[PDB]
């Protein structure tokens, strides 16, 4: 996850 | 067959690159700026990286983060070996696709990343800004005025592709970035400057009151 | 060598002579002895040639490589514990006879009050530090001289300028009393070096300053 | 395949996380107040772990135990190397984060834990308390007034958006957190505060008669 | 199979290294002439190895890159044990092509690479130049006149075949290069020679107006 | 990618 | 031994004599002790033969090595680093006698005036070294001599030979007054042995120019 | 011991006595010091017995074994070289007393005039070597003695001949002012031992050429 | 299965063999003749191994060049530690042989290799020279007269046996050897000889106008 | 190949  | 399983990880890592924020770098007068579609306070996509040498990624944060640290350490004990004008952008740029490159090889899962790193002058002379993409595979890419990576690239890339202007100020740079990028609110933004007249550390975040000011 | 360090409201100055020697030789009529290490702190060291200058340029290496992996630098204990860890480290070499003293002038940012954010900070060869109250300190051979002088010429201070001229005097007097210390050269115009620290960060006092100030207290002393 | 195996770890780690005791944090006048669903006297899920860094979390008791572990000790290094007041309940975050990815990926089972970092002001200052969350993947999420970890977290989370108030005191931030945890009992409950008032370790339990008293 | 496996790794190095630009590499009266279609101004295929030894490769850059940079390693370490004049374009050449070999057997993917070993007379002396062609699987063929590598190489290989003249000068040698290489611009050309009256380091570049001069 |  | 070195307007020349001992004992009547490293940098080295011709041999190559992986030389402060680091790590054995000084003339092509580009550095036995200033350097048993001499034979200095003839000269005033130092030897034909660096890079000069000079001195000095 | 080496046109030829002493005690009346190393070149040995065997056999061995693995043996400077290293290696061991001293006398193939492609080199403990160019040398307790011999005869080798003539009157000289060095033995038959290298490879002389030399000089003198 | 792999294994060290350049060794008068078909100038198949010991080969270059160096490396130091007399080529032939069986057994490929090792007595004395054949898996054997190793080995066999003489001049067996070689030009033929009568190094190879004159 |  929390990609960016 | 290998051959198939290399097309999946091809695959795979493009699907990365596509789902993320989107960071652009482009040459102007005073330098090189970046401007990034960031929502964290915290957790930033823009970082000095030597005396005149920046970077800028896009992809999953841990990966860009590590080779951010990476590189870091590469350029101080380098300098302090030799000289703080010898490290270049350019053999930073090499190390990091020679890195990624044997890394994939090697690993297990690609890196989801993109980098952009940048140069400028120095002190006192005159020298155009420098850009470099580097992509996951190793592949590393001369850019002569502007670098945009992570997202969709293709409307921000052309947006760009009209509104360019050599030699343009601070102000219009930043205007003409934020609205190819929007292809938004002053809150969320990560910009920050390579400005080539700053006397050693080129480096600058711009942040704030003086951010909101200028747009 | 001789370096002094005062505190004047709000700032500090660090003064530094240009002689150094081997034996009776005068071997070198222009060093410098007094580095900006970064925006609030200046470090004077005083003793080998050598680990003198590798100890102030690794030092500031070292503050400003924390600077860029942590975005903030650290605060004035932390830079006053690494530059003791330092100078602990040499202490086999100084042993030996390569000895390195350094004196540590800086400016908080985070004091609560500016008038007296001023800091100075003296190492022995052991590493253990003490922060300076009095108002002044010194290193090297000239440091009694110097220390003795700004004992009495302390009450003058007044702002940075004042505070400026009673550096150079003191360096006067240790030079005077002392053959190791350089006094001003007016035949080659070379004259000490000085740091100001204050809000506004550090910078080097331009030589011209220098010079007008040594004229003055020469022509004082005549 | 890898993928569907990756579904399938990611499955499993969610199912570990919902079955399991529910632990909020919120914001409160004096700091930060943990309130966690716990039977037993001898096993904590709420912890100090440095002056002003508090920590719970929710999961398998031994892994998240062996994460409290960790951060103990690297907060304690660290102060030694630099200072107490050098040690941030970001770093914190941060570290456990990227440990989490890691370990996930070149591990057999992932941590079916969820962790929650918890930092306020020092001594004679003012700032906001500051409530990170860590999931079991290496996510990090900055929470600005509550975080709910383990069980199911809907309920409770809506019973405190409606039920929160910002500079709540000791006693209403606690009514309503046990009354969001409902969504009980005088025993099995543990409840820590991180009191921005000591002057120097934050952390403080709440247990026995003057709990009751409260309640 | 073992051996339908091995059938297939050299086609993949076949085809590997057919997408490739072309070099060209021929005697001519001052020495040896390479001529590269390169169209990066940072990124090389010619380069000097030794005093009178030089190397011109196609394929993968960062693998021929990596090679280039263990060739100067040997040679270095080799003079400064016996002398420079021992080191000679034979025993390099040689070195090559057992560490390919076995490099190949013992790794994962073989070296997409092809190599050109070429070497001159010292000053004041004479001899013929030689040119030593190296392929990816070991093998070292001995070449008289001209080597070409990387991408189609028949049509280049005769259009030399009629052109090449023993002892043209270094204007002609320079045509007839560049026109097989045809079988073009001012810009993206990479030129170097191992000039035989050179004193000692017998490789020079030719570059900009003095090339543009020539052509 | 990039064959040079 | 002595070997001197000095800028003139557009260049730098660096001179050597030829005699090497064994105690009171003439060993070797043509040694050459001023090597060109690069096309820019002549390396004098004092000191115990062995270890001075190892040093000259190892900077040459690592100078040209460097250059030859990254495409372009180090700048004149690397190279001045370098040196330095080779220096400061023969000193245990340079404490046990094998000591060996380098004396570094370069000159600056990315310097901004030309006519100042020359440039002189020494070294001492710690590995600090020090950009000479006052127009000239010397090093060996003879170099207090030739220095007493150049501070008064240099307001003749005008350009490439003239700085040149002063050199020669300079030897041969430390040949006149140690006797550890070689003067030209007019029987054998043996002369002190020079290297002009300027905007060309470094050449030796031939030793019928050298022999010249030396004439005019030693029927000047009868 | 003394072992002489003289370059005459076209050749170069080699020269070493038989004597080896404990003390005042003779304790060898047949030693063999000059051994052929290969086919160009002749390496004598002075100092301890042990070391110096030692030190002949292994150094012909590399030079052979590097000549079988590349096919050609290394140039004279590769040779000079390889033996430089090893004497440089036995340092330690010549402080501790096991000194050995290499003289290395060779005919270089590849030199420009055959006429004087003769090659002389001396070592000192420190494997420093040096090329000598006055057209001879010597090594061991008589070398002093059979170099101011040879200064004076040295006009008188005009050919292979002559120059062996010249090297076994320097031995008998450096005999008559040393005891540890061993004149010929006309009583036991016992001669100096030579070697000649000349464009057509090395050869020992066969002892009776040297019995009438030596012969023709004893009674020069009476 | 694995007997069904061996076979297989067989068989393809078979084919390496068999497709390869033809060496053949042989007695005569002066001790023993080496004559085999080489078109190139720098690679070499006939070796000195010790003062009278001689090696010939046939298959791979890089394995039976690297069996060359191995078999140079043992004799030297053998002979340091006891003597030159002390290494004789039955010590040589031995030594191979154990070694290539145990490197196929633990390897991946067999060396396609055929090795002949020769031997001549020493100066002033008088014995048989004395050939033996080692083949790729380790066998050895005592050959009175002749080996021929590689490529179809029949033909030459044949050949030789009906031409073969014993104290046959060195022109002659080179007649003969060459006659049935061809079962050829001056160009591209590798000749040495084991000469008996030599002091101490026994190898010497016969090239060039010498040659053309013999032949 | 390179058969030899």
């Amino acid at each position: 996850g929390q990609y960016l | 067959s290998p051959e198939q399983a290399m097309r999946e990880r091809s695959e795979l890592a493009r699907k990365g690159i596509a789902r993320a924020k989107s960071v652009v770098a482009l040459a102007y007068a005073g330098g090189v700026l970046f401007v990034a579609e960031n929502p964290s306070r915290s957790l930033q996509k823009i970082s000095e990286l030597y005396d005149r040498v920046g970077f800028a990624a896009a992809g999953k944060f841990n990966e860009f983060d590590n080779l951010r640290r990476g590189g870091i350490q590469f350029a101080d004990t380098r300098g302090y070996a030799y000289d703080r004008r010898d490290v270049t952008g350019r053999q930073l740029a090499n190390v990091y696709a020679q890195t990624l490159g044997t890394i994939f090889t090697e690993q297990a899962k690609p890196y989801e990343v993109e980098l952009c790193v940048a140069e400028v002058a120095h002190y006192g002379e005159t020298k155009r800004p420098e850009l470099y993409r580097i992509t996951y595979d190793g592949s590393i890419a001369d850019e002569p005025h502007f670098v945009v990576m992570g997202g969709t690239t293709e409307p921000i890339a052309n947006a760009l592709k009209e509104s360019y202007a050599e030699n343009a100020s601070l102000t219009d740079a930043l205007r003409i970035a934020v609205a190819a990028l929007r292809a938004l609110g002053v809150a969320s933004l990560e910009v920050a400057v390579l400005d080539a007249n700053r006397p050693r550390r080129a480096f600058r975040r711009i942040t704030g009151s003086a951010l909101q000011a200028l747009l | 060598t001789t370096i002094v360090a005062l505190k004047y409201p709000g700032g500090v100055v660090m003064a530094g002579d240009r002689r150094s020697t081997q034996g009776n030789m005068i071997s070198g009529r222009d060093v410098r002895k007094v580095y900006i290490t970064d925006d609030y702190t200046a470090t004077g060291i005083a003793g080998t040639a050598a680990v003198a200058v590798e100890f102030a340029r690794l030092y500031a290496v070292e503050l400003e490589h924390y600077e860029k992996l942590e975005g903030v630098p650290l605060t004035f204990a932390g830079k006053i514990n690494r530059l003791a860890i330092m100078v602990r480290g040499n202490l086999a070499a100084a042993m030996q006879g390569l000895l390195a003293l350094p004196l540590l002038a800086g400016y908080d940012i985070h004091a609560s009050d500016p008038q007296s954010a001023g800091r100075i900070v003296s190492f022995d060869a052991a590493g253990g530090w003490n922060i300076e109250e009095e108002g002044y300190q010194a290193v090297g051979s000239g440091s009694l001289f110097a220390k003795s002088s700004m004992k009495k010429l302390y009450s003058q201070v007044t702002d940075g300028d004042s505070g400026l001229r009673v550096a150079v005097e003191a360096l006067y007097d240790a030079a005077d009393d002392d053959s190791a210390t350089g006094g001003p050269d007016l035949v080659r115009g070379i004259f000490p070096t000085a740091v100001i620290i204050d809000a506004d960060g550090a910078v080097d006092v331009p030589e011209s300053r220098i010079a007008e100030l040594a004229r003055a207290i020469i022509e004082s002393r005549s």
